[PDB]
């Protein structure tokens, strides 16, 4: 029987596409100041209504490593951190010959902070006065190859000019919701065991993505999403070991870090009308900064991770090992805490093995048992390359604590040798795309094509 | 079933459902072509892009003679070479999301056909209404 | 009086005048939705916001089947519980500016009713024009 | 009286302080209502409204 | 320096004290400048002090 071309509008058809996304904060992001936190500034208040919808009969390919959403997340955070450090004082009179004293601790288990003194251009310019401040040793370098052991320079002044972080802006991550613009939708893979690349046989759609914590961390993935049912691992090509592996935890591992030193702040004038905050005193006894992880949880967790790692390396058992070795910011686990930046030597954690042989947790003979990471503090920071990189994070008075949940690992295998039955894994921090990609894997942006043509038994009325 | 009562299908509820089910309650997709507010320059750009798109769709639909935003029967006869497939083959168990994979190749032909076929229509009314 | 001749009532002339007087010469309100040029980002924002509002109204009026920009008789039957008021009570001495205070509560019902009603309408023509 | 509180800047000589009159205009879709009563106190119903 | 011909120009060899990257510790540095880009500093008889 005869058919005619019949055109429909409002059709439910779409294609995957590239576009910008909005960012939306939770409702309580606007009682604060401008630029503090960035969630108040770049983003809009979100409306949780309408909630999620599940599509009953559709299947779609999801590809986490080809997702441009994280590629836009990177640019967003880069430009958003670059914006904040415009008005803040850009140091520069501190590129001078700092004369410093030896101090005395004689143990080596704890560091001291070097006491350095410098001639300051006062707020009336050409009437100098000598001033002193405490500097963490990683942020100070000797000035010259000469035998003078008492003349020092900041790690700045050789590579780039550097800027203080303002005190009225905080580093704490406010959750960020990425929302779609008009004519587009976000598809949520509801399959709770999805590995990362393949057809999701249960596809939902949501107005906006759930909140993302932009927490910067190198080796471990702090506060974030937890696996629904079991530990799942993700990697592009495990045969070529150079690719990063993302481990996603179901049961979190609790971590707490502290700085027991009771620091006290100090103020210095830098030209007219602006101040440079510094550390001036250490009240009480100097003590070591550290992080505490419960052995009872880590020992269970890493063999739980071992059974999952066994599947794509079934021929061989598993052992864990130290990082590849290198500079502090490359090798150590690092994070922010209250404004301070920590760098933890993590050799105690990544140690032990698994051979398909589970060891019991019950009864936990000592729940107070711990393994203590030892961490160092810095104030001169290279947080991203090319973001206007250097930032001086001012000290914070008192003593601070850093409790949080671990929810995943970033790893990289070492090269194989002897065809060994027990080849090993190493930690690997790196590009911050790998951090956000651990949490954006659920989503894909699509473009709605509501116009379509079909054959039908109806014709035009004349 | 399509006997919903007050519509609550959501935005893309009929995705994966039959062509007939998606053909009823088309307005839920049409009405939602709008969102957003502005930060900087990029989000305002995203706002105007949606208007560009909406007016592209509306103009292309209107040049064919379709002022209505849901369905039109058109004067263009069907060219059966495009599928040579049955009514039940296309209508009763497929969805629009899987229909678009087939005849999206031939959209650029049908668009020109409709564009000219409106002109073979409306010029004649310009004569008959003068004869009347 | 509404026997104006050439229209000169201005933008909001019939504000406070009768519903019937405001019902004639609706174009003087409708046509005034264009203005502006740009300083900075906020003025272009104000420009695009007007287009957004205009397309809101035009779309929402379109899905009801109203391509015309002035008046429509619609197929939705009247629900009299909303006022239970007479024709002279509503039409002869009220103005639109004080009519909006009453049934603005029930607009969100009538909108959905009209939206579904256009779909009961046009699906039938998709069958009748095939039977013809 | 600078140098203690903030840095300061000279006003350019090619810009003047004289108030040129400013008219605030409405965008499209909005209107400005002028209370035409010549004795209005500031808060209440204006019985003569212009636009 | 010495050219004495006038058919070719030389470049003037100029030297200066530089505020180095650690600010208040100067070192003298030199560079060649094309003559159109350099002017004598003052009307005084010193023929050895120049300004850009
Ligand atoms: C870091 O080095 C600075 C010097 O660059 C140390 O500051 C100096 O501390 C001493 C001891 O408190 C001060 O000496 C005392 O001054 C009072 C003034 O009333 C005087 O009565 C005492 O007889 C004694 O001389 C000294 O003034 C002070 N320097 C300055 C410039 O104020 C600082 O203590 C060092 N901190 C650490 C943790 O090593
Ligand atoms: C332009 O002027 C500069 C000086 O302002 C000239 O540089 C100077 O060149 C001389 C000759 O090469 C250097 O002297 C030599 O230094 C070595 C150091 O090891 C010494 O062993 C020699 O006995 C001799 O004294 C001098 O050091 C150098 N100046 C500096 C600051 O390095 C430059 O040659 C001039 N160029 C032209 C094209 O006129
Ligand atoms: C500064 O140090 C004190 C003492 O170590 C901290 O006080 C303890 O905080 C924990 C919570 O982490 C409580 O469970 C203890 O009861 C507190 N008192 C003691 C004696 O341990 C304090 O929290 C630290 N300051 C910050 C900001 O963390």
């Amino acid at each position: 029987e005869n058919l005619w071309v019949t055109v429909y509008y409002g059709v439910p058809v779409w294609k995957e596409a590239k576009t910008t996304l909005f960012c939306a904060s939770d409702a309580r992001a606007y009682e604060k100041e401008v630029h503090n936190v960035w969630a108040t500034h770049a983003c809009v208040p979100t409306d949780p209504s309408p909630q999620e919808l599940v599509l009953g009969n559709v299947t779609e390919n999801f590809n986490m490593w080809k997702n441009d959403m994280v590629d836009q997340m990177h640019e967003d955070i880069i430009s958003l951190w670059d914006q904040s450090l415009k008005p803040c004082v850009k140091l520069t009179p501190l590129c001078v010959t700092l004369i410093c004293s030896n101090a005395t601790v004689k143990n080596g288990t704890v560091e001291e902070m070097k006491n350095c003194s410098f001639n300051t251009t006062t707020e009336i310019r050409d009437k100098e006065k000598k001033e002193y401040a405490l500097f963490y040793k990683p942020d100070i370098v000797p000035l010259s190859e000469t035998n003078n052991t008492s003349e020092y320079r900041l790690i700045n002044c050789n590579t780039s000019a550097c800027t203080q972080a303002c005190p009225k802006v905080t580093f704490e991550p406010i959750p960020i919701h990425y929302c779609a613009p008009a004519g587009y939708a976000i598809l949520k893979c509801n399959d709770e065991t999805f590995n990362g690349t393949g057809p999701c046989s249960n596809v939902s759609t949501v107005q906006c993505t759930h909140g993302i914590r932009p927490v910067v961390s190198t080796q471990l993935l702090l506060n974030g999403s937890l696996a629904e049912k079991e530990i799942v691992i993700r990697s592009e090509n495990l045969t070529n070991n150079a690719k990063i592996i993302i481990v996603h935890l179901h049961t979190p591992v609790e971590i707490v870090c502290t700085r027991p030193n009771n620091n006290t702040r100090k103020s210095v004038r830098i030209g007219p009308g602006q101040t440079f905050y510094a550390t001036g005193d250490i009240i009480g006894d100097i003590k070591q900064a550290h992080c505490n992880i419960s052995e009872e949880k880590w020992n269970d967790t890493l063999q739980k991770v071992g059974i999952e790692l066994q599947k794509h390396f079934p021929n061989k058992t598993i052992k864990y090992n130290q990082s590849a070795g290198g500079d502090m910011e490359i090798t150590t686990h690092s994070f922010n805490c209250g404004g301070e930046f920590f760098y933890c030597n993590t050799s105690n954690l990544f140690n032990g093995t698994y051979n398909g042989t589970y060891i019991s947790t019950n009864s936990s003979a000592n729940s107070t048992s711990t393994i203590t990471l030892q961490c160092r503090i810095k104030q001169i920071i290279n947080m991203w390359q090319g973001v206007g990189r250097c930032m001086y994070a001012p000290p914070i008075a008192g003593n601070i604590t850093c409790r949080s949940n671990i929810t995943g690992l970033l790893l990289t295998r070492d090269g194989g040798t002897n065809s060994n039955e027990t080849e090993t894994f190493r930690p690997a921090g790196g590009d911050m795309r790998d951090n956000w990609r651990s949490e954006l894997y659920k989503y894909k942006v699509v473009k709605i094509e509501p116009l379509g043509v079909a054959p039908t038994r109806c014709k035009r009325r004349v | 079933a399509v006997g919903i009562g007050a519509v609550f299908l959501g935005f893309l509820g009929a995705a994966g459902s039959t062509m007939g089910a998606a053909s009823m309650t088309l307005t839920v997709q049409a009405r939602n072509l709008l969102s957003g507010t502005v930060w900087g320059i990029k989000q305002l750009q995203a706002r105007v892009l949606a208007v560009e798109r909406y007016l592209r769709d509306q103009q292309l639909l209107g040049i064919w003679g379709c002022s209505g935003k849901l369905i039109c029967c058109t004067n263009v006869p069907w060219n059966s070479s495009w599928s040579n497939r049955n009514l039940s083959e296309i209508w009763d168990n497929m969805t629009w999301l899987q229909w678009d994979k087939e005849i999206s190749n031939y959209t650029q032909i049908i668009y020109g056909l409709l564009e000219e076929s409106q002109n073979q229509q409306e010029k004649n009314e310009q004569d008959l209404l003068a004869l009347d």
